[PDB]
């Protein structure tokens, strides 16, 4: 009778195909991770392929039905994704060199390389060389090598590259109604019709920018810190009141700090928790850390895994005429079918990430209820953020006590707790500016107001304004530095990590409540708490129906990012990072560099 | 029609009537070779104490999630455009999860039903036109689009489906009360002569 019943019959019917066609590309990518072959890359890109076809041919019907005058949320969100053309509204020839590009740019950086002046005959590739070289290697003349020489052979070479990239984007974003390819990013918060959640494309710019802001007292004095400890180590190239180089940061893109631990630690003379050694000597198996795994997840109150789960789970690589990927991947094969690929082994390091990637699947299958189109996350933070929360409780020694694998007389201080709480700090603190950094200076090249000239120049004035980074050598204008990460170059946004790291926290706080946790974050275990699985699965159903921010103000007690739960996390952090400045300068001095003379 | 070796759609639902013998209903309540086994007035032991007019089997495969649509006073796809069931119905429903027999790599598509239809079915009515939904007052012209949609769809009975999905050979026991005398009851105990 009316139109309503075109588009709920329209949502239904693709509902009904888009189901069982996804997962034709969905199992046939299980079985090309299981198993890499001629034959299952070849299906798998068939099976997309067609899933894909059939997405473009949808969208005609979809666009026959105006949401002008529609209040009916869950036909305007699922329409709209219908209704988007992407780079469908572009000529084939423009869409064409804009994978030309991305391929290309994702050649030159996969196969990467630097070598030295003096071995021209020794040298490696972008993986797994060079990441060593940043992270473990710590001599001054290889990590200096290794940056410099990438920025030239690669980072010049994916310059020219790069502008295509972000012209013919802009085009493609522009003809969806966007101001720029970077507010097609911002676009995936985006909420409207729905009273006191609306949100705006423009209003990520402005977290960001608050939030950043509210990081900076923590910020500033870690990096006193680090720069004081590297200046130990490299006095004749770091003054104590300039900044820190930018290829003594611990990788060959500047965005996380894990790899200067070494170099950074508290107390080099106290313990720590690892309880590898006592898994292998209860004889742990790969299985049974994934089944005492789950044995958190129940405890917590979160729901079980079926048996077709850890039946059809991989744990190993089966030989390598068969070999599988072993990198952690949460699967959601359909029909209630829930996988993981994993190559497990009996350590620290794989007991937290395979609740990291259980962890995806309490979210997938919470929301498996959904129709079809609104069977996703409602954003990117949401995603990977649920994930992290869960491994973090289960790294707490409180839990680790509780099974049985860390022995209950481990003595505990504020000593040993500053090891474990200021190696997280550079992962969490010493990347969150970074990233910050990073999405504000691309945004401003999306939108145009940066000349592709002044690509350097600005990245140079904006690593040593926000994050306070110096290159080791200058750059002129031939030179692009983001150009050459990872998730630049193959058409990846980059903000997901600074709204997932801050959502971590929120989430964690909200739930330590749950749980009647009291003091620093750091401290928290929901282990044993039945009312905390119960809290987060209420807001793991949602899927991508109602708003994000409604999410978040149930939960969190917020609508946007927010730094008090970081605080709150690294609280004793704080006044120990206030105390080892005392001989060297909270922030940074944007005069000195590595090469002043 | 519990074991059968192959089962009629949702919407083209078969019928086997049951009369003149003696029906041993404590077999299947016994048997533990079922899903779920619920029955609605009396209880699935107590049957063999009743005598019955005529009593029917109606034999389909559906999808777990479906089967809480099969009752009185439900509603939804399956309920209402497919195979409805009275307020008052006293009978029994007994489901059987035939993955293993069934499930067919790529779906089962034999086995169909129906999404949408222009009104709401009667208790025990069956419908196997292939009419055109029409939403709007344009004519279909026997071809879905815009406010048209071809109303019957296939299953994805395949071996990876999960509880939701997986093919079950449900069978619905209906029983009647008529003016008319009885026609089937349960056994009678017996004992030695003494």
């Amino acid at each position: 009778s009316t139109i309503e019943e075109q588009a709920k019959t329209f949502l239904d019917k693709f509902n009904h195909e888009a189901e069982d066609l996804f997962y034709q590309s969905s199992l046939a990518s299980w079985n090309y991770n299981t198993n890499i072959t001629e034959e299952n890359v070849q299906n798998m890109n068939n099976a997309g392929d067609k899933w894909s076809a059939f997405l473009k041919e949808q969208s005609t019907l979809a666009q026959m039905y105006p949401l002008q005058e529609i209040q009916n949320l869950t036909v305007k969100l699922q329409l709209q994704a219908l209704q988007q053309n992407g780079s469908s509204v572009l000529s084939e020839d423009k869409s064409k060199r804009l994978n030309t590009i991305l391929n290309t740019m994702s050649t030159i950086y996969s196969t990467g390389k630097v070598c030295n002046p003096d071995n021209p005959q020794e040298c490696l590739l972008l993986e797994p060389g060079l990441n060593e070289i940043m992270a473990n290697s710590l001599d001054y003349n290889e990590r200096l090598w290794a940056w410099e020489s990438w920025r030239s052979e690669v980072g010049k070479q994916l310059r020219p590259l790069y502008e295509e990239y972000v012209v013919l984007k802009n085009e493609m974003a522009r003809a969806n109604h966007y101001e720029d390819y970077g507010d097609y990013w911002r676009g995936d918060y985006e909420v409207n019709g729905v009273d006191g959640y609306d949100y705006s494309r423009g209003q990520l710019i402005e977290d960001v920018e608050h939030t950043f802001e509210e990081i900076k007292p923590l910020y500033e004095h870690l990096h006193a810190y680090v720069r004081a400890k590297l200046m130990n180590a490299y006095p004749s190239y770091i003054s104590p009141i300039g900044c820190l180089p930018a290829h003594l940061l611990g990788d060959m893109w500047g965005r996380f700090w894990t790899n200067l631990y070494s170099l950074t630690v508290p107390f080099g003379q106290k313990p720590n928790i690892d309880v590898t050694d006592a898994m292998v000597d209860q004889a742990w198996d790969a299985q049974r850390i994934f089944k005492e795994a789950e044995k958190f997840f129940v405890s917590v109150g979160l729901p079980n895994m079926t048996q077709g789960f850890w039946e059809n789970s991989m744990l190993t690589d089966p030989g390598n005429v068969q070999k599988a990927v072993c990198h952690p991947t949460a699967w959601d094969l359909g029909k209630g079918d829930f996988r993981i690929l994993m190559c497990t082994k009996v350590t620290m390091d794989d007991f937290l990430t395979a609740h990291h990637e259980m962890g995806h699947i309490q979210y997938d299958m919470a929301y498996a209820a959904q129709p079809f189109l609104l069977r996703n996350g409602a954003n990117e933070g949401f995603h990977e953020a649920v994930g992290e929360i869960m491994s973090l409780s289960a790294a707490t020694p409180k839990h680790l006590k509780s099974i049985g694998l860390l022995s209950p007389d481990f003595q505990e201080d504020n000593e040993t707790e500053i090891n474990f709480l200021l190696k997280q700090a550079l992962t969490i603190v010493g990347t969150l500016p970074f990233t910050y950094m990073l999405e504000k200076w691309r945004w401003m090249v999306f939108k145009g107001e940066i000349p592709k000239d002044q690509w350097m120049k600005k990245w140079w004035e904006m690593k040593r304004e926000i994050v306070g980074v110096v290159e080791p050598v200058p750059h002129d204008e031939t030179y692009c530095d983001p150009a050459s990460l990872f998730h630049v170059s193959n058409d990846y946004s980059f903000i997901r990590y600074y709204t997932r790291t801050l959502y971590q926290f929120q989430f964690q706080e909200a739930l330590c409540q749950a749980a009647k946790h009291e003091g620093p974050l750091h401290k928290c275990d929901i282990s044993n708490s039945t009312e905390a699985g119960q809290k987060l699965f209420n807001m793991l159903r949602l899927g991508k129906s109602e708003p994000w921010t409604l999410a978040l103000e149930n939960v969190v007690g917020a609508k946007n990012m927010n730094v008090r739960p970081l605080l709150n996390y690294f609280e004793p952090l704080f006044t120990w990072l206030k105390d080892q400045n005392k001989n060297s300068f909270v922030g940074w001095s944007t005069d000195w560099s590595p090469y002043a003379d | 029609v519990f074991n059968a070796t192959r089962f009629a759609s949702v919407y083209a639902w078969n019928r086997k009537r049951i009369s003149n013998c003696v029906a041993d209903y404590s077999v299947l309540y016994n048997s533990a070779s079922f899903s779920t086994f619920k029955c609605y007035g009396v209880s699935p032991t107590k049957l063999n104490d009743l005598c019955f007019t005529n009593v029917y089997a109606d034999s389909f495969v559906i999808r777990g999630d479906e089967v809480r649509q099969i009752a009185p006073g439900q509603t939804g796809k399956i309920a209402d455009y497919n195979y409805k069931l009275p307020d008052d119905f006293t009978g029994c429903v007994i489901a059987w999860n035939s993955n293993n027999l069934d499930s067919k790599v790529g779906g089962n598509y034999n086995y169909r039903y129906r999404l949408f239809r222009k009104s709401n079915l009667k208790p025990f009515e069956r419908d196997i036109s292939t009419e055109i939904y029409q939403a709007g007052s344009k004519p279909c012209n026997g071809v879905e689009g815009f406010n048209c949609y071809f109303p019957l769809q296939s299953y994805g009975f395949q071996p990876t489906n999960g509880v939701g999905y997986q093919p079950y050979r449900v069978v619905v026991l209906s029983f009647e009360l008529l003016h008319a005398p009885a026609t089937v009851c349960g056994p009678k105990k017996s004992t030695n002569l003494v």
